[PDB]
């Protein structure tokens, strides 16, 4: 029933778009917390961004306004669209289903790489 | 304005009891808030102080 | 914001010493820590939360403690399960940024 | 009111309470000495 | 806003835990709304029973 799938991800340019999107079943992603989060290469997990409920929105100093957020309740799908991407935004990214404080990230799913290199 | 007797109460509700009330017909007092020593931060975003 | 400063990075041991893992944070964390095992190229399981109480599942060789800028992971039972990165994280200042955790392999 | 007003309230965004008043309630035909 | 600490009224040398806040609730914050609903959401497949 509850089910939270990963979408995109590929070899895109610096400063070129892509899309990323977290498909959730189970849950609401308008009025409940939901969030993106980064890994860097040998480096620890880094914040992204959340969605809250009640059309309140908050990012990570790096992606204040180089990431788009978009909600809908028609299939329960979270989209974020990037564009003027950067070189070190190579990295694993997972979309999560965190619940405030009581225990960080306490469920886990696989998680896509974004490879931003040149070739 | 009634403050001092609200304001020196030993203990209000918690975050989900917050207390809200309509205030009018009285006068506030912006210098002995300032200058009382027991209020920390007098902050007005909206408004000029 | 709250930054931690936590020393070891990668310690090397023998089978069957002890592992114990200190995580010191600038500021104060109020019984809010957390201790994960993440084990090589695999993603992290939380196993303790809430510095005080542990989730069902998670073996009685991990222990974690601490309520205040001091916080302590002990394992007695050395495993080579056990060899992983064990983060320390503090949700209790936003931005609630992640830890480095030492990596302990056997 | 005898010697519910109201079942629920919502919305609450004023109550007024003017000095304490002493009036006498008893039912009784007579003449009326005051006059409001 | 005025705000002020208040160690010598609401702090207790044993511990306070008195504040709690919720997590699930349905509805957004409708202006001028004070709702006292005691809902446990059905945020997955097991029911919390």
């Amino acid at each position: 029933e509850v089910q939270l799938l990963e979408s995109g991800g590929g070899l895109v340019q610096p400063g070129g778009s892509l899309r990323l999107s977290c498909a959730a079943s189970g849950v609401t992603v308008t009025s409940n917390y939901m969030s993106w989060v980064r890994q860097a290469p040998g480096k620890g997990l880094e914040w992204v961004s959340v969605i809250y409920s009640g059309g309140s929105t908050y990012y990570a100093d790096s992606v204040k306004g180089r990431f788009t957020i978009s909600r809908h309740n028609s299939k329960n799908t979270l989209y974020l669209q990037m564009n003027s991407l950067r070189a070190e935004d190579t990295a694993v990214y997972y979309c999560a289903r965190d619940l405030r404080e009581a225990g960080g990230m306490d469920v886990w799913g696989q998680g896509t790489t974004v490879t931003v290199s040149s070739a | 304005c009634p403050f001092g007797e609200v304001f020196n109460a030993t203990r209000f509700a918690s975050v989900y009891a917050w207390n809200r009330k309509r205030i009018s017909n009285c006068v506030a007092d912006y210098s002995v808030l300032y200058n009382s020593a027991s209020f920390s931060t007098f902050k007005c975003y909206g408004v000029s102080p | 914001d709250i930054v931690m400063t936590q020393s070891p990075s990668s310690l090397s041991a023998s089978v069957g010493d002890r592992v114990t893992i200190t995580c010191q944070a600038s500021q104060d964390i109020n019984n809010y820590l957390n201790w994960y095992q993440q084990k090589p190229g695999k993603a992290p399981k939380l196993l303790i939360y809430d510095a005080s109480n542990l989730e069902t599942g998670v073996p009685s060789r991990f222990s974690g403690s601490g309520s205040g800028t001091d916080f302590t992971f002990t394992i007695s039972s050395l495993q080579p399960e056990d060899i992983a990165t064990y983060y320390c994280q503090q949700f209790d200042n936003l931005p609630w940024t992640f830890g480095q955790g030492t990596k302990v392999e056997i | 009111l005898d010697v519910g007003v109201y079942s629920s309230a919502n919305n609450c965004t004023f109550e007024y309470v003017s000095q304490p008043f002493l009036m006498d309630l008893e039912g009784k035909q007579g003449n009326f000495k005051n006059l409001r | 806003v005025i705000a002020w600490n208040s160690n010598n009224l609401d702090s207790k040398v044993g511990g306070n835990y008195n504040y709690r806040y919720r997590l699930f609730r349905k509805s957004n914050l409708k202006p001028f709304e004070r709702d006292i609903s005691t809902e446990i959401y059905q945020a997955g497949s097991k029911p919390c029973n």
